[PDB]
């Protein structure tokens, strides 16, 4: 029946929402790691030049 | 209102529907004087105002039935309405403000959370986890309190109940959403490690992979800190090597890219002396074939495939050097060989055997280019050049002996003629190696 | 039926929008990294002048 059809639609939007949520989370984590890393690299070059 | 999570999994939805479906009358408790009549009135009114005004008024009133609860159903409905009003679209941030103004207001609430039956240790903990990492409210107190919870200990360690296990685990990851608040979670991580290894073992055999996915997600989020990831693979090698096989065999690419990125974080240069990790993992874990098959495999996500190629390349980087095949590459590039048991040891020959032919026998072409260049031009046999060309003859001999399809090139590269022309030389050793290679081309006809 | 088609198209739009948010967050992470590098640069210049 159509009830399971609309429920399946909402389920699809739910799966896409979960995929997008996990993706955004992975983006934030990668953002933390990359920020720390880039800051570390800049700090390394700066420390070398300063030394 | 502000950062309300855990609305994704259908488990938390069915749970919230099952708990909030309980029948309890606050007006009957007000009429029987079971609790504060004012608080019971505000609760009975808020129930109808919810199921279908601002907050902070009934905040203090609910605390009367929170800090002091004569009935379990009363406290259960109180915490249920608490978490439901916290995630409510109508109230939302306003409710959060009630927690944000006074940090000690939720402290006792967290003290009354996680006690007795498994049903009552869920919701109060849900609101508490919701507030601990909410917006501006952050405390090491809630973490230290939740970490020592024996009521929640069995809830998270329950391998029987998947619902409670998934609720406690998803709450664990959600509370670890702030890596700075994950330090204590990383210190007490020994208890979460067991359920993780259990999810991994259960992985090796509907929405049931979502739990293992959130767990691996907590693992990768904890690997985000190089310190916690430093003791990651330095603790359990057994549970670690079970990643790639079960991830590749895993249908969904969520847990696949999770184990891939987590293991990549484990062998990453970001980790101090992480070389031993990738080394043992490719040694006792046979990660060579796993990385080869995974690189030959396909992935829907761009990040999964990119991290796959990067991790495979990272492994292949130090795997080729053990047994250093690049060591001979330096001699070939510098066009100067020496005395080493590189082509002499059968093991070394087996190690670089797979790297002998890449694209149109690129390595083999680079192998014959040196001898051919030492043939058509130059070709003065004294000291160095002789022993080097002889070593190249024996090496190319072991190569052609190993690779039966490597003959077709030697004829088209002019190598058959140079090898045959090497039959007569000044040195008996050069002639011996050249005759050995001649018999080698004569080995298969 | 149409509700499902719209939910699916909007799901694709939500996935692409989440990907875009990830890209914007990545560029923003690079920007914060350059800014932190700038602060570290000013601090290093101050330390060099002080030395």
């Amino acid at each position: 029946t159509p009830n399971q059809v609309n429920d399946e639609l909402n389920k699809m939007q739910a799966f896409i929402r979960k995929e997008a949520e996990e993706k955004a989370k992975e983006i934030q984590l990668k953002a933390d790691q990359e920020y720390e890393i880039e800051k570390t690299n800049i700090v390394r070059n700066e420390t070398n030049n300063i030394d | 209102g502000a950062t309300k999570i855990l609305m994704d999994s259908t488990h938390f939805n069915e749970i919230r529907s099952i708990i909030r479906s309980r029948s309890v009358a606050w007006d009957a408790l007000a009429r029987s004087e079971e609790l504060s009549e004012i608080d019971a009135s505000t609760a009975k009114a808020l129930e109808s105002i919810l199921v279908k005004k601002v907050n902070g008024k009934t905040l203090i009133p609910l605390i009367h039935l929170l800090s002091t609860s004569d009935n379990e159903d009363c406290k259960k409905s109180v915490q249920n309405l608490i978490a439901e009003l916290l995630s409510s679209d109508k109230y939302g941030d306003d409710t959060v403000k009630f927690f944000q103004e006074d940090p000690k207001q939720l402290e006792q609430l967290f003290d009354v959370s996680l006690k007795g039956d498994f049903q009552t240790v869920l919701i109060s903990g849900f609101n508490v986890v919701s507030l601990l990492v909410q917006n501006g409210l952050h405390n090491v107190k809630l973490v230290e309190k939740l970490l020592k919870n024996n009521n929640l200990i069995n809830i998270l360690q329950n391998i029987e109940q998947m619902d409670t296990c998934y609720v406690c685990i998803r709450l664990l990851q959600e509370l670890a959403v702030i890596p700075e608040y994950r330090d204590v979670i990383w210190l007490h991580e020994k208890k979460f490690m067991p359920t993780l290894f259990k999810i991994l073992q259960r992985a090796t055999d509907h929405l049931g992979i979502q739990l293992q996915y959130h767990s691996l997600l907590l693992i990768w989020l904890l690997t985000f800190n190089p310190v916690f990831a430093n003791e990651l693979v330095q603790k359990y090698l057994s549970d670690f090597l079970d990643l790639l096989k079960l991830v590749k065999i895993t249908i969904k690419e969520k847990v696949s890219r999770l184990c891939i990125s987590i293991i990549l974080q484990c062998c990453s240069t970001r980790v101090k002396q992480h070389k031993k990790v990738i080394k043992q993992l490719l040694l006792l874990g046979n990660a060579l074939p796993t990385v080869q098959s995974l690189s030959e495999r396909k992935y829907s996500d761009e990040e999964l495939r990119q991290d796959i190629s990067n991790l495979k390349e990272i492994l292949e980087n130090e795997y080729q050097e053990l047994t250093s095949f690049d060591e001979y590459v330096a001699e070939l590039d510098s066009k100067l060989l020496c005395w080493s048991p590189p082509h002499v040891d059968n093991g070394f020959w087996s190690d670089n055997i797979d790297e002998f032919k890449k694209d149109n026998y690129k390595i083999f072409r680079q192998l014959i280019e040196l001898l051919q260049a030492k043939v058509r031009n130059g070709d003065v046999n004294a000291k160095q050049e002789k022993i080097i060309i002889q070593v190249a003859l024996n090496d190319i001999t072991h190569v052609v002996e190993l690779l039966p399809e490597s003959i077709d090139v030697l004829d088209k590269t002019g190598g058959k003629a140079d090898i045959m022309e090497l039959l007569n030389h000044s040195d008996s050793r050069v002639k011996y190696e050249a005759l050995k290679a001649t018999q080698a081309i004569i080995g298969y006809t | 039926q149409k509700n499902g088609i719209a939910t699916l198209l909007q799901a694709e739009k939500e996935a692409h929008e989440i990907v875009s948010k990830a890209r914007k967050y990545r560029q923003d992470k690079l920007k914060q990294a350059k800014t932190d590098a700038a602060k570290e640069i000013d601090s290093y210049k101050i330390q060099k002048d002080k030395e």
